RNA sequence: UCCGCGGCGCG
DNA sequence: CTCTGAATCTCTTCCGACGCGCCGCGGGACGTAC
DNA sequence: GTACGTCCGATCTTCGGAAGAGATTCAGAG
């Protein structure tokens, strides 16, 4: 049922919707989102679990 | 790219007392990546009044408005972009955020006229 | 109140009306050079905020 | 007590955001819209007319 | 100098 | 069909005892000249 | 080193309890 909840079944889409509501107001372009994304859980930088 | 759209002012927010530094580096970020043709010139009203005594004396600089600065943007993505990602500035301004509002031609011819007789009294 | 040394301990009454006094001696300022709209648009929004 | 000449007219927070909107009833419209309004992001009609 | 914030303690 | 409608879920605000003693920090930074 | 004019960009993340207003919903007459 969760997956029926699911409003789109696009990983491009998927990563629209988390670049919008991450911070609203900005258009979801395919290459900041992708990287707002690998710099939110996968950089060692922002990132770190001791 | 396939239309030739005029490249149309646009006026992107700085700190106050800033401009030029800010004005310096969207020179080197747009040159590090090598779009001339997508960018084309960037320039900040300086005027320039001359006292001879009064505290500060032969110079002073003034600005008609300080805290906005003009570009030569053309309406993108990668462009915004980049016009964002440089440091110490906000964001644009405009009628709407998802797309940053233009500037009348008109009055810009105006304001270039003004800006044609800055130099007065020379020497 | 001058504390001691050469430094004041300033309300913040007199910071919020400096700021507002500021933000309406710059836009009448602007206002008499026929501004682009945008601009006396924002700095009426600050004016507003402010 | 002295006086600071606004040179554009702004709106009271005490007659706007409380939690009933004085102006937001009285002209039969909702807050969402009248904030809108007042910060700078939409038009309003006013004698629409013929 | 007479105001603000934080901390500790006594009723 | 479609509009209404009463109920329901969700978002925003305000409230949380009273006296006293002591001590320590408080517009700070950032460029511009002098 | 020091007096003086000017000015307000990086990032947050852990309360019940209730009172009220606004968006949603589904229920129903039909």
């Amino acid at each position: 049922e969760t997956l029926r909840v699911d409003p789109t079944n696009d990983r491009l889409s998927a990563l629209v919707e988390i670049y919008r509501m991450m911070r609203p107001g900005e258009p979801p372009t395919r290459e900041a989102a992708e990287s707002l994304f690998e710099n939110l859980f996968f950089s060692e930088d922002r990132y770190d679990l001791s | 790219m396939s239309e030739a759209p005029k490249k149309r002012w646009y006026v992107v927010q700085a700190f106050s007392g800033f401009e030029g530094r800010v004005a310096t580096s969207l020179r080197e970020h747009i040159k590090l990546h090598n779009m001339e043709d997508l960018f084309g010139e960037v320039m900040v009203p300086t005027e320039e009044v001359v006292e001879i005594r009064g505290g500060q004396r032969r110079k002073s600089e003034r600005k008609f408005f300080p805290g906005y600065v003009l570009v030569q943007m053309v309406m993108n993505d990668a462009s915004w972009h980049l016009v964002r990602s440089v440091p110490r500035v906000m964001g644009f301004i405009g009628g709407t955020s998802d797309r940053p509002a233009p500037i009348s031609d008109k009055e810009v011819d105006a304001i270039m006229n003004r800006l044609q007789q800055v130099g007065d009294k020379p020497r | 109140v001058p504390l001691d040394g050469g430094r004041f301990a300033t309300s913040d009454l007199n910071d919020l009306y400096r700021r507002v006094i500021n933000r309406n001696n710059r836009l009448k300022r602007l206002l008499d050079l026929a501004a682009p709209d945008i601009i006396v648009r924002n700095e009426k929004r600050m004016l507003q905020e402010a | 007590m002295g006086h600071i000449e606004l040179a554009s007219p702004t709106a009271h927070i005490w007659f706007l955001k409380s939690l009933p909107s004085r102006i937001g009833l009285l002209l039969d419209m909702p807050l969402r819209d009248i904030e809108r309004v007042l910060y700078f992001e939409s038009y309003v009609v006013i004698e629409g007319g013929m």
